[PDB]
């Protein structure tokens, strides 16, 4: 609920980077640093979090600025955007928004907020900082 | 609400602004309604409209920012995309939008396009033909309105 | 040698770069960090837009300058 | 209107707003939405025993501010 | 690093120790742990003390901590040598759990056995057959071992 971080080596954001790892998240929506998640996938084919199956590359990066989330819409922080019963989420390409931004965002044009990629409502799902 | 989420982002921009003030801008409330903005930006340096000011209104929609911001220069200005009720014809006020995009990130936008017109589908075609004619009278033309109006 | 890039949120990010670097160079390394295509990042520096085919060099950007990342536009 | 504690995979702490009356299931519901995890992925665990899906807080002495904790599914064999 | 992540679990055990057990190194050695688990109150092992040894193989936490008991107890899952045949302890692994949320898993076990794939079919047997013959015995290994 603070800083994002690995839950398998325990490393947090800075110290994930830093060595030239990525963030990444399954499409269930839990995160880990790219080591970690590959290294278990290496030995079974499940989600360390959920054990949903997440063989054929159900995963990919995130990409976040400070280690501290939030919304470039609204501009909430995690805790507020969580508090009101909003979700956190990302995009396919990576982009992390609240659920209500994405989707009144969706409203009015096709396109990711961050990169203007081609998106709509399958093609991002909640994550679970 | 109805444009309290509206309200609570155009502050958070207004803090942020007065908290780390860009090199590009100022900007902020005409008297005490949020939603409308005088803006100031300054010329390019290296370039016609350098040591110019221009003056800008900015009003924000209710549903802002999922709606874009209305933008016109209120200085006078020589450009092929900039006609002379100030109004800016640049597709991120429009259709390009995105609501990820501040209104500082806009006036630095603003700024880069006094450089980099587009002359092939201009909102003042008569500016736009000088630019591709002749260059030279084109930035003898931006500069002497600099002067004449920005300064 | 190091410059910083200010990212769409306000962010700086730091990049390692040579004088000799493209500008489309300068932007597969901010997609790396960003995750934004390079045809739609727009970099700013002194007010101006910075054109693919140039290097840093040609826009005398040195040693820890800011670029600007705004996104892709176009007037009309 | 009560609430309870849930310590997470992660060892975090988690608040869930909670009746007396609300099902173990419903409390997995409310997990699910906050941690991404199915309900039939977890299992609860409150004074040393797993909570079962159709019983409800109240019957097991579930009360204002007890913690519970969250462990994957398992099965001895 | 194996190492690095049972130093992190062993700091946040320190730093927020749990109330179902305890746990950490025997001796200077981090690989090789001591734990300790109460029999859940109102059960046939209310009461007792269980000991257990964990022992965390080099390539941890992407292969499983080894954990068996040392304090003798009735059940259908573990053995009288201490095994426990345990899903989570094999193909059920995941290395987002740590070694605190696999003893609270142990101990979750504990009334919960599975009879119908037993480790030590006897007791599986009487557990189906007579309860309460089930429960005498759990409660009185407990007494005999545990306390
Ligand atoms: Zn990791
Ligand atoms: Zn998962
Ligand atoms: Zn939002
Ligand atoms: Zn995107």
């Amino acid at each position: 609920s603070g800083t994002v971080s690995c839950p398998i080596c325990m490393d947090g954001y800075s110290e994930i980077v830093q060595n030239g790892r990525l963030i990444v998240s399954t499409e269930c929506g839990h995160v880990f640093c790219s080591q970690c998640l590959r290294d278990s996938l290496k030995n079974a084919n499940t989600c360390p979090t959920c054990r949903k199956k997440i063989n054929h590359k159900r995963y990919h990066p995130i990409y976040i600025g400070s280690g501290t989330v939030s919304c470039p819409i609204c501009m909430d922080g995690y805790s507020e955007i969580v508090q009101n019963g909003r979700l956190i989420v990302s995009t396919e390409c990576g982009h992390v928004f609240c659920s209500q931004c994405l989707r009144d965002s969706l409203k009015n044009a096709n396109t990711c907020p961050t990169c203007r990629k081609k998106i709509n409502h399958k093609r991002y799902h909640p994550i679970y900082i | 609400g109805s444009g309290s989420m509206a309200l609570k982002r155009i502050q958070k921009e207004l803090s942020d602004l007065q908290r780390d003030p860009p090199a590009h801008c100022r900007a902020g409330p005409v008297g005490d309604d949020l939603f409308h903005w005088q803006a100031t930006i300054m010329g390019p340096p290296d370039s016609a409209y350098q040591g110019g000011v221009f003056f800008l209104t900015v009003h924000f929609p209710t549903d802002y920012p999922f709606k874009p911001p209305k933008i016109a220069f209120t200085t006078k200005i020589y450009h092929p995309n900039i006609n002379s009720n100030g109004s800016i014809k640049l597709d991120i006020l429009r259709s390009q939008w995105s609501p990820a995009l501040t209104v500082s990130k806009v006036l630095l936008s603003i700024c880069s396009l006094l450089c980099d017109p587009n002359p092939d589908d201009p909102l003042v075609p008569d500016i736009a033909q000088i630019y591709k004619s002749d260059k030279e009278k084109y930035n003898r033309h931006a500069r002497e309105w600099t002067q004449k109006y920005a300064m | 040698m190091q410059i910083f890039v200010k990212t769409l949120t306000g962010k700086t990010i730091t990049l390692e770069v040579e004088p000799s670097d493209t500008i489309e160079n300068v932007k597969a390394k901010i997609q790396d960090k960003e995750g934004i295509p390079p045809d739609q990042q727009r970099l700013i520096f002194a007010g101006k837009q910075l054109e693919d085919g140039r290097t840093l060099s040609d826009y005398n950007i040195q040693k820890e300058s800011t670029l600007h990342l705004v996104l892709r536009l176009r007037g009309g």
